[PDB]
């Protein structure tokens, strides 16, 4: 049936969910995440949106502030407005499974509420996609995909060609820094193929 | 990150097998998640990190897919041009325009709430002003504007059947991340994906450009320059976080670099050993990467060179007699806390001497701390992640091999003097700093052996559990926080597909109100530590044969 969500969960706590539509399939998998590791979701979101003082202190408005400064949540959520029905139900559903599940624990905390919860002083609030959507943003795009020093790197030529000289100074950074490295070992045989672009490694810019 | 996957020419009794162990770093509760989706098109079994709806390593029976972070180059500084006169405002294409702004207050617990700006150009987010220059730096993201795409992406490629409709999938993930594939025909596929900017002629990818317009990106690079390849005639594909094709550039951050020196080597020597492997033998593979030490490989024969002259009774040459015994591979002695042999610290401590006396001699303060890092680096609860040949070992390595290096010596790392004086001197450092500590008899040092621990604070140093919930394992092994393996058509076995994973401490972080902690709070705890591995279920057979509980809902949307 339509509305029907089976959940199974195997010998070492495993949950298989089956259910018939995208928004069926996902509640479940909200559901049984808000049943294994509520708190340690509680706190990825305040980590991934710059929250986490609200509830632990000045230790860490440093660290929500350098959160917040690094994205911008209305461009997050326009995306998510522009979703197909299908896609979006994949977010909404997870939110929706794991406030199923939030609100029983809230309706019978002295049984289901996650000690941890108890031991920092405060209680778990619903979710929505774009909270969903944020868990990701801000543990794979900014922890996997945002690696730059470029501001450091020009210090580091502008010390090295004081020291130096110009010409000196850019054949030095060339060598701790280097564009590419022929020699490095490419999970791609250079039989099968080789990159095509050619990068400037003298900062014309 | 690592990741083997070993084709139909290279897989014995299987047509393929996929080894992945991403490095997230080690906590309590379990970085990655397990599940099972079954319906709406998805038949799909592994685990995945912070539970994202798309599984990042898993399988759906017919292929399996893995990921390795790709450290490509995606993101660029631009300078934007201000003006004292109009704050708020910036030169783009010769106009001044308005920068977007918003308001943003924390709240603070048992404290005073602080509200400030975040402001951000048609550039991307601005990271800090000059005011002196009137420069204000804004971080452009090749993936801006992909964020959602990226995490459907990773769900919607849970439902392909086959190369083109998993690259499909792969030509839409915009962050630059290495995407694996395996299938039950044998087939092997890797595709380095991500959103690349195709940036204007002359523009240096490592330093800040322009933001007046000039320097702007023409748009993004087609899929079709992203690398990939299908069915190599290598019969394998792996990688460690290292160079996904020839003249292909890593990130811009000053301490990544692919050169000579690589860890993924390691990887290589042991699939290259024998014509095929087992899934025995190729899950074997993260028990001996786990606990190789990744330097002596690479400066062994600089030592010994150094040392060929030398008298028996010279000290210097008895360490690298020492080194020479060894196959870098680390284990505990029986006290679970010292390892067996001393190299890893002769290593530390001599590249640590050597460093100092040659990258970090060349490099003007406060730069040179970038390159004095040995690589060994830790915590008294062991390294926070994955270890590493240093940058500035990197470097090192391409000042040693001399002409053998493609990369121009622009500044003499000797300084003039013979290498192996420098060799010898850094030789003549390790045993006056060990022999001080243990003694002059280097067959009774007991070195100390890192750790590893499951961190109560997740990566960005907030706690996601109690202090005390953190959990310690006397071993550190250079190894996935998660390591899961996929073994199609085995000849075996009559089933199509086999595949185990292993999420320690275990599937559930809950703990009841009165402090019982869950049936599955600790139970892979212990299978993790000496690399073994539990079943994935896929199949409705499979699932219901070990199904523990079972709970069933409607629901009305
Ligand atoms: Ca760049």
């Amino acid at each position: 049936s339509s509305s029907e969500i089976k959940i199974v969960r195997d010998e070492y706590g495993m949950p298989h969910i089956y259910a018939n539509d995208t928004w069926h399939l996902f509640y479940g998998y909200g559901y049984v995440v808000a049943q294994d590791r509520l708190f340690q979701m509680e706190m990825a979101r305040r980590s991934t949106q710059g929250t986490v003082a609200e509830v632990l202190g000045k230790d860490f408005v440093k660290f929500d502030k350098d959160i917040r400064r690094n994205y911008w949540p209305d461009a997050i959520r326009a995306q998510i407005a522009a979703l197909s029905p299908e896609d979006m139900s994949i977010l909404q559903g997870y939110a929706d499974g794991m406030n199923a599940w939030i609100d029983k624990v809230n309706t019978n905390p002295e049984t289901l509420l996650p000690k941890q919860f108890n031991t920092f002083g405060f209680t778990p609030k619903r979710w929505e996609p774009f909270d969903v959507a944020m868990i990701f943003v801000g543990t794979m795009a900014n922890r996997f995909s945002d690696s730059t020093s470029e501001i450091d790197n020009l210090a580091l030529l502008t010390a090295l060609k004081d020291k130096y000289g110009v010409s000196q100074g850019m054949a030095v950074f060339n060598q701790l820094k280097w564009l590419v490295n022929p020699s490095a070992p490419t999970t791609i045989a250079v039989q099968e193929s080789n990159y095509p672009l050619k990068f400037n490694q003298q900062n014309s810019q | 990150s690592n990741m083997w996957v070993i084709g139909k020419s290279k897989a014995q009794d299987a047509k393929a097998i996929m080894v992945n162990g991403p490095q997230f770093g080690w906590y309590a509760p379990a970085y990655t998640y397990g599940i099972g989706l079954h319906g709406a098109g998805y038949d799909v079994t592994g685990n995945t990190p912070f539970a994202y709806p798309g599984l990042v390593f898993g399988h759906n029976g017919v292929i399996s897919w893995g990921s390795t972070a790709g450290l490509g180059d995606d993101v660029d500084i631009f300078a934007e041009r201000l003006s004292a006169e109009k704050p708020g405002y910036y030169l783009h294409n010769g106009k001044w325009v308005k920068m977007l702004s918003r308001e943003e207050t924390i709240t603070v617990k048992n404290g005073q709430a602080e509200t400030f700006t975040v402001w951000r150009t048609v550039h991307g987010n601005i990271l800090q002003t000059d005011q002196t220059t009137q420069t204000a730096y804004a971080k452009s993201r090749a993936w801006d504007g992909k964020e959602v795409a990226s995490l459907l992406a990773w769900t919607h490629q849970m439902k392909a059947k086959n190369w083109q409709e998993w690259t499909q999938q792969a030509a839409k993930q915009a962050l630059t991340i290495n995407w694996y594939y395996a299938d039950v025909n044998g087939n092997i596929g890797y595709v380095h994906t991500g959103a690349y900017p195709d940036r204007q002629s002359g523009h240096d990818p490592r330093l800040p450009v322009p933001g007046t317009g000039k320097w702007d990106w023409k748009g993004l690079l087609p899929f079709e320059m992203n690398p990939k390849v299908y069915n190599p005639q290598s019969g394998y594909i792996a990688n460690w976080n290292n160079s996904p094709q020839k003249d292909y550039p890593a990130s811009d951050l000053f301490a990544f670099l692919w050169g000579g020196a690589d860890r993924v080597t390691e990887i290589d020597r042991l699939l290259e050993q024998k014509p095929r492997l087992t899934a025995d033998q190729a899950w074997d593979v993260i028990r001996q990467t786990s606990r190789q030490d990744l330097n002596l490989r690479l400066f062994l024969p600089t030592l010994q060179a150094a040392t060929s002259g030398l008298t028996q009774s010279d000290p210097r040459r008895q360490l690298v007699e020492t080194l020479t015994r060894w196959d870098g591979i680390n284990l505990l002695n029986d006290d679970g806390k010292t390892w067996q042999q001393p190299g890893s610290a002769i290593l530390n401590v001599w590249l640590t001497s050597m460093l100092k006396r040659t990258v970090v001699a060349a490099v003007p303060m406060p730069f040179d701390k970038w390159y004095s890092a040995s690589g060994y680096e830790t915590t008294q609860d062991g390294p926070t992640g994955s270890l590493n040949i240093s940058v500035g070992a990197k470097i090192l390595y391409e000042a040693v091999q001399g002409d053998k290096s493609p990369i121009p010596q622009a500044v003499d790392l000797f300084a003039g003097k013979p290498q192996q004086e420098v060799v010898l001197a850094a030789l003549e450092d390790t045993w006056e700093t060990l022999s001080k500590r243990y003694g002059n008899n280097v067959s009774n040092w007991k070195t100390p052996a890192m750790a590893l621990t499951f961190r109560a604070n997740n990566f960005f140093g907030v706690p996601q559990a109690a202090a005390e919930e953190t959990r310690h394992q006397a071993e550190y092994q250079n190894r996935g926080t998660e390591n899961d393996m996929i073994v199609f058509s085995p000849t075996t076995s009559d089933r199509p597909v086999l595949a185990w994973d292993v999420v320690a401490p275990g599937q559930s972080g809950f703990i009841a109100p009165d402090g019982t902690v869950d049936k599955h709070y600790e139970d892979q705890l212990k299978m993790y530590e000496n690399f073994g591995r539990k079943s994935l279920w896929l199949t409705k057979q499979d699932v219901e044969a070990h199904k523990e509980s079972q709970e069933v809902l409607h629901v009305q949307r």
